[PDB]
């Protein structure tokens, strides 16, 4: 009663000794609680007239306050730390106390004399009490405990302003509190928009107040958002602890996980999805970078858990649900968005290396944010989003660096397929200026990587391999965005992760098959050999490169005449790796062999779709140079091509586009054609040499 | 291009909807949204038929829709519900859809299944065959479902039951779209503005002034005229019942609560008056068709009373004394109706050739009472039982002016019962009913 005045919530077992005394009296308290509950259980208080309604309500809150007091005293004992007997008594008290509350409550609700607004205010009183108690218990730190070493004024802690003290009893109260909170917020929602101000509702069942006033009261009494998140973080962390214990009070992590999941759902639905301006305004104001960091931490913990489990999966999905809500909700400021991104490590303007592999929610959230940003710009025709253009350029560079080092990365250090997909999607949204700049940067990177052939010849190529898958896909599709990639991203990143053990990568038929064999037998934990241009149809070599891509390649920005060389020279990459590893009596591991197969396949397709350049046609017209191993491979390929006119045409028209004089083109092509036995003898002599 | 749309429509008209063509119509509507919302009456019929058929077919595949394509379905359904509520608010002569059918289409977009009959579906197909209209495609379609997935996430919370769950989501988000349009309110406006319901509500409101109950279908001629008005009244009562099955009255706030009680007591009085008219018909004197019509009317009358009662009872913004007072008013109306039907004779009717319970009281049983009379009577007995049980406990261990005929009217148990006793000699009415029923059963 004293507490109801000015919502001055307080608890007397703040001192461990005080809590101890409270514990001492647990036995008789249990008897009283049980006796009262039984009396209420039997036909009593049939007419809840205002007077009787109040009396009945008082008893409901009486046990309510006592129960939270017991939980608090226990937390105090724990921070300070028949023992089990006392714990049993305390648990019984809390449980029965909540049951008295619920009985009186159903009574009020269903009754014919005061069943509705009075139920709602009873629910406010209950939440208020529960929320205050939970907040106080969480705020109890052994330090403050010993400092005191009696009223636990929540206002004092707040005014003054580990989080220990949270336990099974805390979970119980939190769960019930969540229930009460949900109801009042649903009440808010049903009301049409902006119905209204007013004062904090009064702590009285009879007092008639607006649902908003009731919620306002709760918020004013205690910070709704802060308390919810505090409980959420503590519950999830405690659950993880129990999990670790099992790997090595209830020891069920699921319990805390359940509470945590419920909290996420409540906030997302009752608040995040709430269209009430007051609610949204409160949320935005309540939101803080600290909250973002906590959320990021939980995301990373879940993403880095590595254990799907059961309840964990549900919590994980709910976590993502909350994350995506935040990303889409305008309540999260751009500042808060960037804070969360940095805390995950996926900041789109950070320095250092771009995280090639991104965790399942850390990636999904990043993709959602960047795509919503690109849509905003596209909606108003704004210029290419600088953030996404910088992700692209820091990716291209973690990669130039990785390929320059030619160091085989681990699965956790390798670009994930879904990440590649969202990156291609972002590249599309970019205007000609942005996509052309990306293409030019790719050309420059490949040319620089070709500068040192010896290192490239002795490195494993998984990363020049991913750069060239990228460039290849860019070649085939550089204008229209493919339908599959859309579906792909939506299905992988922008869709509930429940707990579908599959991404969705057009894997390599030849490489993936070989990998599987020499790979884990259970399932393919990770796509490390995939494709992003689809198992396409074998179009005529000609017209593969996207017309616009062809135009860019021959523009001043791209020196194709010389990218042709870097591409031809690149073929030798990873050619001496086998010669090296055998000399060192080591065998090319499965990952290495698979990578080398992958690279030849990718560069072979690229050399084939890219039109032969002028210098190289001139070479085919002399044949004096060495025409090394791969050089002769390429040469034979193109000679076979030229034998066919379609290719003659294709190549000659590309030469006209290239900028080579048309008659020069004609002559070169003729000579290279070596119609009749001329070609026969030419083949002969090249292989002879 | 309007052609290909009527196209999947007719292809599905033949043998159910091809989910495959669905992602096409969703697209179509979501786009022509602005057109449907704001168009010329020249193509009103076309647009209206399009909307009706689209709603019906989307409801037919409600349980089976790709979870990814489910969001686009919800967007197209919000557009369709917008058109429907707009029409139900502003009745248009050029509209080719009846208000009953439009209310039923909203009901289906918001409920488990559609109810538009096939005869009416072929009528819509013909009004559409009127053609009175004003690869890359795959790409566009997926890009659009994209801008959808992205922008908004399903929050899909709350394989032979997965259908159940998809219907569930469809229903739920459609209900949300309504609430979104405040259609529930727009629809209360519609329920209070029905052609025959305007007059019935007027009379019942005139009665809440303790002007005696005064049923009107009573003169031999008035009963003939109302039997004439029987079929059309069924149409209105049915439409109102279909509308108020949705969350139309979800937020029972005093304000709205008043209108919610108004409509309920309105069918109560309409039904009691139809019963009194049938009583005059059997006392004073296609006929079977009209009899069935009036039976259906009284049945749905009691049903709507019960629905609004349970709504006020389980509401978090209404109930307790408010619910008790709704029960009190219903009981008053039913008892007064019983008295009027009981005390009418060939003699009185012929002499008349607007009954008043107080008129009969100042002047001061068998006949008139029939099967519809049995119904109103059983309901009145339920309500009286309730009020009297209240009075018991209230007078726990043995423990003002009559209760006003208003929902929020504040009164003691004794008072509600005193108003129900000052309106009809209660002992008398009850015992008379007992005797009459026993006799008729014999």
């Amino acid at each position: 009663q004293d507490a109801v005045l000015a919502n001055s919530f307080f608890i007397m077992p703040a001192t461990v000794a005080d809590a101890t005394a409270v514990r001492n009296g647990f036995h008789s308290l249990v008897i009283d609680v049980t006796m009262a509950l039984d009396t209420l259980s039997l036909p009593v208080l049939e007419p809840l007239n205002p007077s009787r309604l109040q009396d009945v309500t008082v008893l409901s809150l009486s046990c309510l306050y006592a129960g939270v007091s017991v939980a608090t005293c226990m937390a105090i004992l724990h921070v300070g730390s028949k023992e089990d007997d006392y714990e049993s008594d305390a648990a019984t008290i809390v449980q029965k106390c909540l049951e008295i509350y619920d009985m009186i409550g159903q009574a009020i609700s269903s009754s014919r004399r005061a069943g509705g607004e009075h139920y709602q205010n009873f629910q406010l009183l209950g939440a208020w009490c529960l929320l205050n108690s939970l907040f106080l218990i969480l705020n109890l730190s052994p330090t403050a405990l010993a400092d005191k070493g009696a009223a636990l004024r929540v206002r004092d802690i707040l005014s003054r302003t580990g989080h220990q003290g949270f336990g099974v009893l805390s979970v119980i109260l939190a769960n019930h509190a969540i229930k009460l909170l949900t109801s009042l917020f649903q009440d808010l929602q049903v009301e049409a928009l902006h119905k209204g101000d007013g004062p904090p509702a009064a702590l009285s069942i009879m007092a008639q107040s607006t649902s908003i006033q009731r919620i306002q009261r709760l918020i004013d009494s205690v910070p709704l958002m802060n308390l919810l998140l505090t409980l959420l973080s503590t519950s999830y962390r405690k659950a993880c602890v129990l999990q670790r214990q099992r790997k090595g009070s209830r020891k069920d992590p699921e319990l805390f996980l359940g509470l945590a999941s419920n909290i996420l759902n409540f906030i997302t639905s009752s608040m995040l999805n709430s269209r009430n301006n007051f609610i949204r305004n409160y949320l935005s104001v309540s939101l803080s970078e600290h909250h973002m960091a906590t959320l990021a931490s939980i995301i990373k913990e879940v993403d880095k858990d590595g254990l799907k489990g059961s309840s964990d999966e549900e919590f994980a999905a709910a976590l993502y649900h909350f994350n995506h809500s935040l990303v889409t909700s305008d309540l999260q400021s751009p500042n808060l968005q960037n804070t969360l991104l940095q805390q995950l490590g996926v900041a789109p303007f950070s320095e250092g290396p771009w995280p090639l592999y991104i965790h399942p929610q850390s990636l999904s959230v990043l993709s959602r944010l960047l795509l919503i940003w690109q849509h905003k710009a596209s909606a108003q025709g704004d210029p290419d989003v600088p953030e996404c253009l910088k992700v692209w350029d820091r990716f291209l560079s973690t990669m130039k660096q990785n390929a320059l080092q030619g160091v085989v990365p681990s699965e956790t250090e390798d670009l994930n397929v879904e990440h590649l997909q969202m990156l291609l999607l972002i590249f599309h949204n970019f205007t000609e200026t942005g996509r052309r700049a990306i293409l030019s940067l790719f050309v420059q990177i490949i040319q620089e990587l070709s500068v040192n052939m010896d290192a490239q010849m002795r490195f494993v190529p998984l990363i020049l391999a991913r750069l060239l898958l990228i460039f290849d896909y860019l070649l085939h599709q550089y204008s229209k965005a493919p339908v599959y990639l859309f579906e792909q991203v939506q299905h992988n990143l922008l869709s509930p992760p429940f707990g579908a053990t599959t991404p969705l990568y057009h894997g390599f038929k030849e490489v993936e098959e070989n990998w599987s064999k020499h790979f884990s037998s259970d399932a393919v934990p990770h796509p490390r050999f995939y494709c992003v241009l689809s198992p396409e149809a074998s179009e005529d070599d000609l017209n593969r490169l996207d017309s616009v891509a062809c135009d860019v390649l021959f523009s001043k920005l791209v020196k194709y005449d010389e990218l042709y060389a870097a591409l031809t020279a690149l073929l030798a990459a990873g050619s001496q790796l086998d010669t090296v590893r055998r000399k060192e009596n080591k065998n090319v591991t499965a990952l290495e062999a698979c990578a080398l197969q992958y690279y030849f396949l990718i560069l072979w397709r690229i050399l084939g779709i890219l039109p032969p350049s002028k210098t190289y046609i001139n070479q085919l017209s002399m044949n004096s140079p060495e025409m090394s191993e791969c050089d002769i491979l390429h040469t034979l390929r193109w000679s076979s091509r030229l034998r066919i006119s379609s290719y003659v045409n294709w190549i000659k028209d590309h030469l006209i586009k290239q900028g080579m004089k048309a008659e020069h083109a004609s002559s070169l092509l003729e000579l290279a054609s070596t119609t009749k036995c001329s070609s026969v003898k030419y083949d002969v002599e090249i292989v002879e040499e | 291009g309007w052609e290909v749309a009527v196209r999947p429509l007719l292809s599905a008209s033949y043998s159910a909807f091809e989910m495959k063509e669905l992602p096409q119509l969703v697209a179509s509507v979501i786009e022509s949204e602005s057109e449907i919302l704001h168009h010329e009456k020249q193509y009103e019929p076309f647009y209206s038929s399009f909307v009706a058929l689209s709603t019906h077919y989307i409801t037919t595949v409600c349980s089976l829709i790709p979870r990814n394509q489910l969001q686009s379905v919800a967007a197209a359904c919000k557009v369709l519900i917008e058109f429907s509520l707009l029409r139900l608010e502003n009745p248009d002569e050029a509209c080719a859809v009846s208000q009953k059918h439009l209310i039923l289409l909203i009901k289906g977009l918001c409920t488990g299944c559609s109810r538009l009959d096939r005869t009416e579906i072929i009528t819509f197909t013909a009004m559409m065959k009127s053609a009175k209209l004003p690869p890359e495609l795959r790409q566009k379609e997926v890009q659009m479902n994209f801008l959808n997935q992205l922008t908004s996430v399903f929050n899909p919370r709350t394989d032979q039951a997965s259908a159940i769950k998809t219907k569930n989501v469809f229903i739920a988000q459609n209900v949300a779209s309504l609430q979104e349009l405040g259609g529930s309110e727009k629809l209360l406006r519609v329920c209070l503005n029905l052609p025959y319901f305007l007059r019935y509500i007027n009379r019942f409101q005139d009665a809440v002034l303790a002007n005696s109950f005064f049923i009107m279908p009573a003169t031999v001629a008035d009963a003939t005229a109302v039997r004439n008005g029987f079929h059309s009244l069924v149409i209105d009562v049915t439409m109102a019942l279909d509308t108020l099955s949705l969350p139309v009255l979800e937020p029972l706030n005093p304000s709205r609560l008043q209108d919610v009680t108004v409509l309920s007591l309105s069918c109560l009085y309409a039904g009691v008056s139809v019963a009194t008219c049938m009583a005059i018909l059997h006392v004073g004197s296609k006929e079977d068709d009209y009899e069935s019509d009036a039976a259906t009317i009284v049945q749905k009358c009691l049903e709507i009373y019960d629905m609004i009662g349970q709504a006020i009872s389980s509401s978090r913004r209404a109930g307790g004394e408010h619910y008790q007072n709704f029960q009190l008013l219903g009981a008053w109306c039913l008892l007064n109706s019983l008295f009027l039907i009981l005390n009418l004779s060939p003699t009185a009717l012929a002499d008349k050739g607007a009954l008043r319970v107080r008129d009969i009281l100042s002047r001061t049983g068998h006949q008139g009472f029939g099967v519809l009379s049995v119904i109103l009577a059983n309901h009145a007995i339920k309500l009286l039982t309730s009020l009297f049980q209240d009075l018991q406990v209230e007078a726990l261990h043995k423990g003002g002016p009559p209760a006003a005929l208003s929902i929020m009217a504040q009164s003691t148990s004794i008072q509600r019962i005193q108003r129900l006793i000052d309106s009809v000699p209660l002992m008398n009415l009850l015992l008379t009913l007992l005797s009459t029923s026993y006799r008729k059963a014999c």
